[PDB]
């Protein structure tokens, strides 16, 4: 019924209905290949979790994903196609495979290239759609980097994981300094990408999380003292020991040169000037963003405002996970 | 405003 393809240093024993498996997934949460679903005649993505269970951690990180994928559903989020196991029983049960849609590639490069507001503002619009949905599902990503935001030739955008759940330049100050983070936390990440999409290069580089915070203040602008206090004891010092960096304006930061129908480019700046706000408490919100005149264009209630998704010993997991791969 | 049905990854 199943067949085994040896991919790299691990045998991938999937359903015969999947051919041409090719590894593209060199991620840590699992190995993901690109197969072909002969029973739909379409490109899918198969990810194998080798013995998800083996330690309280993994079994949970895995149990998380499984669950999420089953109830999370949006056109801008990596949709599930099929979870199965070759193991015949809970006994021998010890390997989980998830099939889900196959996208053409993440934003890692497309961003460099030059895209019109139409394609840009849009791709963005789509991200707020998944993110928002994700959010409306007690889920906040945190780890939003173009490295995990896949796109398709038809200009379709989707999200790969749920990242953290409860390459570093795309995280927000609340995580950098380590502090309270709200839902609008993932707005910082988007902000960067958009900029890093216009700038044509990482908005905030930095060799370390320190040199990271430094280049962000420098560039953006020193946290008005009120916020400074919200900082932990040692990190507050640091900032307070640094020169006066009133940053720059969004006009000089993102010059008109980087842009290409004439106001749109400054209309898009107004958004950045509300997405790139270090003080988390003054940073724009997904809702507000979708309403922004730069994104609103593409708005659509069916998409934007979607209906919310849904709601232990080692052995207990194996049983759980299995029970999960078995509900099909 | 017809949504872009093309994206150049290459
Ligand atoms: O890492 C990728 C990935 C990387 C580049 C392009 C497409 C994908 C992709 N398409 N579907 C899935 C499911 C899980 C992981 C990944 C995918």
């Amino acid at each position: 019924n199943f067949y085994s393809v040896e991919i790299g240093d691990s045998t991938f024993t999937v359903l015969k209905r999947y051919q041409n498996l090719k590894p593209i997934g060199s991620g840590a949460q699992g190995i993901v290949c690109a197969a072909y679903d002969a029973i739909l005649e379409r490109n899918v993505a198969i990810k194998k979790l080798s013995r998800p269970f083996q330690n309280q951690t993994h079994a949970k990180r895995a149990y998380r994903e499984l669950v999420l994928m089953k109830c999370v559903n949006h056109k801008n989020i990596i949709g599930l196609l099929n979870v199965f196991t070759p193991q015949k029983s809970l006994e021998e049960f010890q390997d989980v495979y998830i099939v889900m849609e196959l996208m053409d590639a993440n934003l890692c490069q497309v961003i460099q290239m030059e895209l019109d507001h139409e394609r840009m503002s849009y791709l963005l619009y789509q991200m707020l759609c998944g993110i928002k949905h994700l959010h409306s599902a007690g889920i906040i990503h945190r780890d939003l980097k173009p490295s995990n935001i896949v796109v398709k030739s038809d200009c379709t955008l989707k999200i790969l994981d749920f990242g953290l759940a409860r390459t570093r330049y795309y995280r927000a100050p609340e995580v950098i300094l380590g502090m309270g983070y709200k839902e609008n936390v993932d707005i910082w990440s988007v902000g960067c990408i958009m900029g890093e999409m216009i700038k044509g290069g990482v908005l905030f580089p930095g060799t370390d999380h320190i040199d990271q915070w430094n280049k962000v203040i420098e560039q953006l602008g020193t946290p008005c003292p009120e916020f400074m206090k919200k900082l932990q004891p040692t990190v507050r010092t640091y900032v307070e020991n640094r020169p006066k960096y009133a940053g720059y304006s969004f006009e000089k930061l993102f010059p008109d040169v980087l842009f290409p129908n004439k106001l749109k480019a400054s209309q898009a700046r107004d958004l950045l000037s509300k997405m790139l706000v270090i003080d988390a408490s003054k940073r724009i919100s997904v809702d507000e963003a979708l309403q922004h005149p730069y994104i609103n264009v593409w708005y659509d209630p069916s998409e934007a405002e979607a209906p919310p998704p849904k709601i232990h010993t080692i052995e207990e997991w194996k049983e759980l996970i299995y029970k999960e791969v078995m509900d099909l | 405003p017809k949504r872009p049905t093309t994206l150049n990854l290459f």
